[PDB]
């Protein structure tokens, strides 16, 4: 442990500069275009599956998993645990939800959910999402009270993708106008899909009730009337600079 | 990461090639409709053709003997030179 950060210890991870060319090769492989082809005919086509048909399997490693600790020098703090699984799940938690809107900001910790994975400098709002569907990853945002939390479950051998893109949508994202305004729809849907959990309607009611207008009585989602007036990518920014940073 | 994002950028370089192998295999697939086509123009033109090219073209099973009794221009029924 290098640093001690609100109680836990870190292991500090130095930044180092790397050649385009050489971390190229490490990018794992895949293709969108598969324009020709080796024909080979299926070689288990007559094979019933209660037959085995793997030979010479390497003998298997296995581990007890150990949640490991880690921070960089900008202050992002770093934790996974190995379970050896085939499937990772990527989790990106940032310190800015609902509680800490003002009044005049009402609405905007769920905005960022709605502009998730939209453009960003490097990369296209389409070819984010297409790039999530191809390598067949699944996941979402969602803005809490205290946390706002972007997730992606893929194949692990494709989690140096999968962690460019999550970190992607706080390291410079493009809020344009037209793409912000194209948000506006998942609004009514929100609404839509709270009010349908009884459950969890009724959980909302209890917490704007119990704490009367503050911190955690500020709604989850923001309305579709007069919220829509800073609904803008000016708007999301200047709130993004309060709240998001890699110490949170 | 921006190795990453090259791959990203990269991955559709050849679209191009890629829409010509697609229209490619639709033509491909269009290419059986000519064992019906071929056959059915020669069968709307079979009585343009001069006589011996419709021999060989059916390999001699048609010839003048085929006519029909009563053919459409009876003065060459049973031959060039009638009947007898
Ligand atoms: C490995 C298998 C091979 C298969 C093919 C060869 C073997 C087939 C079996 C044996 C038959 C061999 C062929 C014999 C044909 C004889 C026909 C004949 O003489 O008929 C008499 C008729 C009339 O001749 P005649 O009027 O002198 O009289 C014949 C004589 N009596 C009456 C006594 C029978 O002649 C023809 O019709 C000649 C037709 C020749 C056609 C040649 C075609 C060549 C290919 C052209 C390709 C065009 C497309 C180009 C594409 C370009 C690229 C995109
Ligand atoms: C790579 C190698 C490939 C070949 C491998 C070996 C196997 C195949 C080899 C075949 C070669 C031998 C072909 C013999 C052709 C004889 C033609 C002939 O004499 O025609 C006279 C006929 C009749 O001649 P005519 O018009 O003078 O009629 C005279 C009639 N009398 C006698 C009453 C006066 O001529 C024609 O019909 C002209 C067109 C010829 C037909 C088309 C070319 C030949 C096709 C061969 C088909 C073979 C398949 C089996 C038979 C199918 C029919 C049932
Ligand atoms: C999707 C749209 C489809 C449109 C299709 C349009 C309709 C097509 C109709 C097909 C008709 C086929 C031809 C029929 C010919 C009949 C032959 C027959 O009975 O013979 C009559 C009689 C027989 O005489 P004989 O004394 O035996 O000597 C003749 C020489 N041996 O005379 C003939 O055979 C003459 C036949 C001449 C046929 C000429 C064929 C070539 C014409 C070229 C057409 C080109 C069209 C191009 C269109 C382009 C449009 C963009």
């Amino acid at each position: 442990g290098k640093s001690t950060i609100q109680g836990t210890s870190y292991n500090v991870v130095k930044f180092q500069q790397e050649d385009v060319s050489e971390v190229v090769k490490e990018v794992p492989h895949f293709q969108f275009y598969y324009i020709g082809g080796e024909h080979k005919d299926n070689k288990y086509r007559d094979v019933p599956l209660d037959i085995p048909v793997l030979t010479e399997a390497p003998p298997p490693q296995l581990k007890k998993p150990e949640m490991k600790f880690s921070v960089l020098e900008n202050g992002m703090r770093i934790v996974s645990v190995d379970k050896q699984g085939l499937t990772s799940n990527l989790g990106l938690f940032v310190h800015a939800g609902s509680r800490f809107e003002t009044p005049a900001e009402e609405g905007l910790s769920h905005m960022v959910e709605c502009v998730a994975f939209r453009s960003t400098a490097h990369l296209s709002h389409l070819r984010t999402i297409k790039t999530i569907e191809v390598l067949g990853m699944n996941g979402g945002c969602q803005a809490g009270r205290e946390h706002i939390m972007y997730n992606l479950e893929l194949l692990r051998e494709y989690m140096p993708v999968a962690s460019t893109l999550v970190v992607g949508n706080v390291l410079f994202p493009r809020l344009l106008p037209w793409e912000v305004n194209a948000c506006h729809k998942e609004i009514k849907k929100a609404h839509e899909r709270l009010k349908a959990d009884t459950d969890q309607y009724v959980s909302e009611l209890l917490h704007q009730t119990a704490y009367h207008n503050n911190t955690l009585g500020n709604a989850l989602l923001a309305n579709e009337g007069r919220a829509l007036e800073h609904f803008t990518g000016d708007n999301i920014r200047e709130f993004m600079m309060k709240h998001f940073s890699a110490e949170r | 990461t921006l190795a990453v994002y090259h791959r990203l950028w990269g991955m559709t370089e050849q679209f191009a090639a890629r829409k010509k192998w697609g229209w490619r295999q639709v033509y491909h697939r269009m290419l059986p409709f000519q064992i019906a086509l071929y056959p059915s123009l020669m069968w709307y033109l079979f009585g343009w053709f001069d006589d011996p090219y419709k021999e060989a073209m059916t390999l001699g099973i048609w010839n003048v003997s085929k006519r029909s009794l009563y053919f459409w221009d009876p003065l060459r029924s049973g031959g060039d030179k009638g009947w007898y």
